[PDB]
DNA sequence: GGTCACCAATCCTGTCCCTAGTGGCCCCACTGTGGCGGT
DNA sequence: AACCGCCAAAC
């Protein structure tokens, strides 16, 4: 926790490497409020290289450093390429640029550098990569985050002692004092865009706005110190010389951490009521059996704000939703069942070991159909007496509750099956809407990095700009005005692809600028097949417009996706890949014909505060994923020198969660939630734009 | 003009091409690559001299040890006749304008020039160019010739190529009237789609080669300059299948380089046919062909678009006289794409 | 010459990969499988008893006669199979012509003037004539060469079918018969076409047949395995996994290779042993170079003196009496076994 | 013209060993893929 | 002044 804790190891290799480890911004932050001039030393100490310094405790090499005022001169050089967000990452011929801000706006469910203090980064030139660490190392003084041009800048008058305790002047300390405070890193915002700055067109007040998406150093620098301490699944990105991308990427030898959550669908086998008792909401035993109640009975009378009857139907709607999920959960098994007994016509994974399995596909499970089934309910029935014996042994069975659970699980049946359901909705209009299934679509080599923290699925925002662009073509082709309002996201197939892009010749600047290779950035590269349901909505001349043009809609469908190649399905698989749809049964009649082993990428509305609460969600739920939702807007929208529309914009990439839903979930739940909780779209605010549902 | 951040998507969009066999029973067992460990001889010219050519102070059995190399190999399986090697291709016209600008007059004058070319039908040489490196199979780089090759093209538009034997046929030589006919008929289909926005187009090409006794497979090699001890030196480029077996393959842009070796206007005599470029870069030789000091690369050439347009409204009329070949190289660059500045 | 950056050669030669299967009544193919059989290894190292000063070590008097525990892959013939067959295919492309990659524009035209001089000369036909030798008297067999009476069957893609009837009676010295010459002769020449031009696509399909004695030992290529673990096998051996799910066992591509190169006898003139081609003339055996950096027989010493070495080449066919510098012959052997001969920028 | 009968039963008693040991030698590649301030 | 030099290390 404190420096000189530290300092009790007798072994001095041990001792400057954990030092060297505390004030790297990989680890946490060291208190130094008690040791101040040792804590000097040793950070003017980390201004030489590794191999010139035997100990970092050598006092007099720290004043040779301290005395030359040609080594502080290029360490208060350095303070003016001070960042909140690093231009050079990870592409480094971003040539001599600074960009320090604010956070920008907190938002609930998305995570950015709003939800953590305003720390700084180093990026400007290797040679002195060095001569940074005095000014930018972070440590802990009296009970507060500090660096030492901040701690600096007011409070010398504490620092006074550990600066003259070598034999440093006054004069000299004290206007070294005011020329630090005097060059103290002012916001910076570029004058001009970067050729290698990555500019996108998101859609502003009545036309488009150029957004630069900037990483934070704070996020970052939290995500690296949480893969260091093992605390979720990581994958590496390295750098070929970390020390021109930053410091921190310096720290870790250029070896960066991003969270690796991808999508797992398998071919092969299906190997109990298993699949519940594993969702562990569920069952078995406890997490949170038993209710055991008097938990749902005290619940439903403090809800009783308003009416014992009123209040019931409160408690209902957040503990039906909860009574709901039970009834999900025991389900999830009863779907796999269904699932391998339609595949067969044949089996489960192991036939006799499913008809051994208490809550398996049974011949008596074999119906009767979907449809008949659930209109017989009687299954749900039974299987309460099944639930005597697992589905919470013993514990909780006539108590508060148990028969409103078994009613909701017998109401469950009806909606768990077939040929019901069917109409009325005020989405999109109705005049009327249209659903365009495209199916069967494979991409090649689609950049799996969402954003330079999160590894998995392509970016949401890249699904979006896709359709925003096959739009705007259809637009423009077809003379009409629809629009591709919200799309649900199924994922058949997903791979991931191994190795580097190697870069073609072309004339890479410097002072005589000469044809040669550029630097090999490594990245994550993926093989997916995908379907996509496109929800257009417009005025129904103009969508009989579309509906007669069979050719022209499918020749404008784009063939780019996230940078990788995008096909449509092969000429002899007999898949018609680009269909539409005026009703909703028809498109669901058609979308529950899906493989199984696909993973419907659905929106979720749970909240994050830090990145810790996103750990433990994560730890929490195995289908969770950590995913790129949008731009939180920077810089003030103005006109800049190499923009690609009028105004550009400084923005930083969002972390929101998505979640992995098996097609059998999406299946039995209902054709109502697939259309009310499936669907993207991007809400493209003021000072934000985020994907979200509705 | 410099024409302010100029950029253009690319036109032709090939996928991975995948190699594969048949069975009696299956019609596509996926051929896998296979690590192995060799020797291999110490007989590099860093092993024995000093940079001004003098013999090293090494032990006198220092050049007779071995290096350990763990290498992948792909190799057909015994007594399988065929290999198959299969890709698609896609087609738009994203060459007639350009998707981002910001001048209006430039905008005018390429979109007038790319509808004035087309008019002139260097489109169709452009497509015969591409059709050709498609028919006599570049796309399978060292596989090429190595058995009688023959190559199948079917199309979203419903026909069926056949090539017998790419053995028989070159860039340069004469042709048969037969192969010459897919050729024209192919060539038309593709210049239809590079031409005209509002049509699909997309090609599924499959090369069917006549395999030797345990013949060796030449795939991509992935890019790693990060190698661990442990790990094999030389990997291939691998995609995944239906089930948990993966197919050695060609990148996208291992096909794409093949299909654009079409530059042979670089020289009033050129040989060689280079893979469209800025500077014409010859990766064997390892200089450019059109030197940035020249007038011959890109970049000198797209300054004179406006006495270009002349030269085609008079080509237009005129009916006979070619079209000058840094019109053909300045709208080969304009298919492969970029951001022109 | 100057060595360039870059200066690479394609090889030549493409030895698919020789795989041992037997015939019977039923199938035309059943792969020669291995199994791992674990034996009893006795302690008969030098290390096991002596120091390295040649002290006796301090070990107690039952220690020598303990056994080390091998786990070892065997493969004999199974018990009353007549005859075992290993087969490969051989492409020859026309590689020496051109370098792959060259830096040097002056490099690459003297090299191409070369090759081109030493075609018309007819040195490609010495070059192939000992690449043949070797097919034809199983030097590729390499320690199941002459085990039994071998036949060898060559079927080349010009529909050419050749026959050695016995490999015991031919040697690479010894005095051939009539019929084994013209064999020699007539496949010398559709391999030397083969090596110098380019539009001729040439393959050859080789199986030799060898009389089995009873569960006779094979000797296939054994993989190379460092560090090895005590439950998986010390000694392994090379598998063509074939079509149904069976490991037929077999030769490495460049062991097969490394066979037919074994011609080169240039390195002294009455020179016995033929050695693989090798930049430094590499002796496994004896564990010496042969053509060692200090002298002029290496690569590297010829390879920039082919300005001198083009001088006598072109004054070689207005005589065509006095032969080639074995200088020039073992140049054009190292050229189409290909590789990588780059100095650096200094 | 069409189906493949019901009613119950799966045995108890005791144990899986001892000795000794998993080798020496040699080796693990050359090419390219940099921004920035200064003398 | 155009061209050799400086600069990093996580599990």
């Amino acid at each position: 926790m404190h420096l000189k804790e530290l300092l009790e190891i007798t072994d001095t290799t041990e001792r400057d490497r954990s030092l060297r480890r505390a004030f790297s911004p990989y680890t946490a932050m060291i208190d130094i409020t008690g040791s101040e001039a040792v804590a000097l030393i040793i950070l003017l100490n980390l201004t030489y290289r590794k191999n010139q310094v035997d100990d970092l405790l050598d006092k007099k090499l720290a004043k040779q450093a301290l005395k030359s005022e040609d080594h502080i001169n290029k360490c208060i050089k350095e303070i003016a390429w001070f960042h909140t967000h690093n231009l050079k990452y990870p592409d480094i011929r971003v040539s001599k640029q600074n960009l320090a801000v604010e956070p920008p706006t907190l938002h609930s469910y998305v995570l950015s550098s709003a939800n953590y203090p305003k720390a700084y980064g180093w990026s400007h030139n290797s040679a002195k990569v060095n001569f940074a660490k005095l000014f930018v190392s972070y440590f802990k003084w009296q009970n507060q985050v500090s660096w030492l041009a901040q701690v600096l800048a007011t409070n010398s008058d504490n620092w006074k002692s550990a600066f003259t305790s070598l034999g440093l002047s006054v004069k000299a300390f004290k206007s070294l004092c005011v020329t630090v405070k005097n060059s103290l890193p002012e916001e910076a915002i570029p004058d001009s865009v970067d050729r290698y700055s990555r500019q996108i067109r998101m859609p502003y007040h009545d036309g488009y706005l150029a957004v630069t998406p900037v990483i934070s150093h704070v996020v970052q620098s939290k995500i690296q110190q949480a893969a260091i301490d093992k605390r979720a699944r990581f994958s590496n990105v390295e750098f070929t010389r970390p020390a021109a991308v930053s410091m921190l990427a310096a720290s870790l030898g250029g070896v960066i951490n991003v969270l690796n959550y991808p999508p797992y669908i398998r071919s092969k086998y299906h190997g109990s009521n298993s699949r519940a008792f594993k969702l562990n909401n569920g069952q078995t035993v406890f997490n949170v059996e038993a209710l055991l109640k008097p938990e749902l009975i005290k619940a439903l009378e403090g809800i009783i704000f308003s009416n014992n009857a009123l209040a019931l139907k409160q408690r209902r709607q957040q503990k039906v939703k909860n009574i709901k999920e039970l009834r999900n959960t025991l389900l999830e098994w009863f779907s796999p069942v269904f699932e391998w007994r339609l595949d067969a016509i044949e089996n489960g994974y192991d036939l006799e070991q499913l008809e051994s399995a208490s809550e398996r596909l049974e011949y008596k499970i074999l119906s009767l159909p979907d449809n008949e089934l659930p209109s017989l309910t009687i299954p749900l029935f039974r299987l309460l007496n099944e639930m005597l014996g697992g589905v919470s042994m013993t514990q909780r069975y006539a108590f508060h509750p148990k028969l409103m659970s078994p009613l909701k699980a017998a109401l469950q049946w009806l909606l768990v099956n077939l040929t019901d359901q069917k109409h009325v909705l005020i989405e999109e209009d109705d005049e009327h809407y249209r659903y365009l299934h495209l199916s069967g679509i494979r991409v090649f080599d689609a950049q799996a990095l969402s954003n330079p923290y999160c590894s998995g699925i392509p970016s949401l925002t890249a699904v979006w700009g896709m359709i925003h662009s096959y739009q705007r073509k259809l637009n423009e082709a077809l003379g009409t005005n629809v629009r591709f309002t919200s799309f649900s996201w199924f994922i058949r197939n997903y791979s991931a692809v191994a190795g580097k892009k190697l870069p073609e010749l072309s004339l890479q600047g410097a002072q005589q600028s000469r044809l040669k290779r550029p630097g090999i950035i490594d990245g994550k590269y993926c093989d997916l097949v995908f379907d996509l349901i496109i929800h257009i909505d417009g005025y129904e001349d103009d969508l009989q417009a579309v509906d007669s043009k069979p050719d022209i809609l499918k020749a404008h469908f784009p063939s780019n996706f996230a940078g990788g190649v995008m096909h449509q399905p092969e000429l002899n698989s007999n898949i018609n890949w680009c269909c539409l749809y005026s009703n909703e049964n028809q498109l669901f009649e058609k979308l529950r014909r899906l493989p199984l082993s696909g993973c419907w990428v659905m929106p979720t509305e749970h909240k994050i505060q830090d990145l810790d609460e996103l750990l433990l969600l994560l730890n929490s739920d195995s289908k969770l994923s950590p995913s790129m939702m949008g731009y939180m807007l920077l810089t003030e929208p103005m006109a800049r020198v190499g923009s690609l529309e009028r105004l550009h914009c400084y923005a930083e990439p969002a972390i929101g969660v998505v979640k992995y839903e098996a097609a059998t979930s999406v299946r039995l739940k209902g054709i109502g939630n697939y259309f009310n909780s499936a669907f993207w779209m991007l809400d493209a605010q003021e000072k934000f734009m985020l994907m979200k549902k509705v | 003009e410099l024409c302010n951040i100029l950029k253009y998507d690319r036109s032709l969009y090939p996928g991975k091409a995948v190699f594969f066999y048949k069975t009696a029973d299956s019609d596509f067992v996926p051929l896998e690559a296979d690590i192995n460990k060799i020797r291999g001889p110490k007989s590099g010219f860093t092993e024995a001299f000093t940079p001004q050519f003098s013999p090293k102070n090494i032990s006198p059995q220092d050049l007779t040890h071995n290096n350990i190399l763990t290498l992948e190999e792909c190799y057909v399986p015994p007594n399988v006749e065929h290999i198959f090697c299969r890709f698609s291709l896609r087609v738009q016209a994203n060459s007639l304008v350009p998707s981002g600008c910001s001048d209006p007059e430039v905008f005018s004058l390429l979109k007038e020039l790319a509808e004035t070319f087309k008019e002139c039908g260097g489109y169709k040489e452009l497509a015969v160019r591409y059709c050709r490196n498609i028919l006599i199979g570049t796309w399978l780089w060292r596989n090429q010739n190595t058995g009688n090759t023959q190559i199948e093209i079917k199309t979203s538009k419903g026909s069926c190529y056949l090539i017998d034997n790419t053995r028989k046929l070159a860039w340069e030589s004469k042709w048969a009237s037969d192969d010459l006919k897919v050729l024209e008929e192919l060539s038309n289909e593709i210049e239809s789609a590079l031409t005209d926005p509002n049509v699909f187009w997309s090609a599924d090409i499959t090369a069917k080669i006549e395999a030797s006794f345990c013949q060796e497979i030449y795939p991509s090699q992935i890019l790693n300059d990060k190698v661990k001890q442990g790990e094999a030196s030389k990997q291939f480029v691998k995609a995944k299948c239906a089930d948990g077996r993966y197919a050695v393959s060609f990148n996208s842009v291992k096909i794409g380089a093949a299909l654009q070796s079409i530059d042979d206007w670089w020289d009033e005599d050129a040989s060689k046919r280079l893979r469209v470029h800025e500077f014409g870069a010859d990766k064997e030789i390892g200089v450019a062909r059109r030197p940035p000091d020249s007038e011959q690369n890109f970049y000198s050439i797209f300054k004179n678009t406006e006495w270009y347009l002349s030269a085609l409204k008079n080509c237009i009329t005129n009916k006979n006289e070619k079209i000058d070949p840094a019109i053909y190289y300045l709208f080969s660059v304009l298919i492969k794409g970029g951001m022109f500045q």
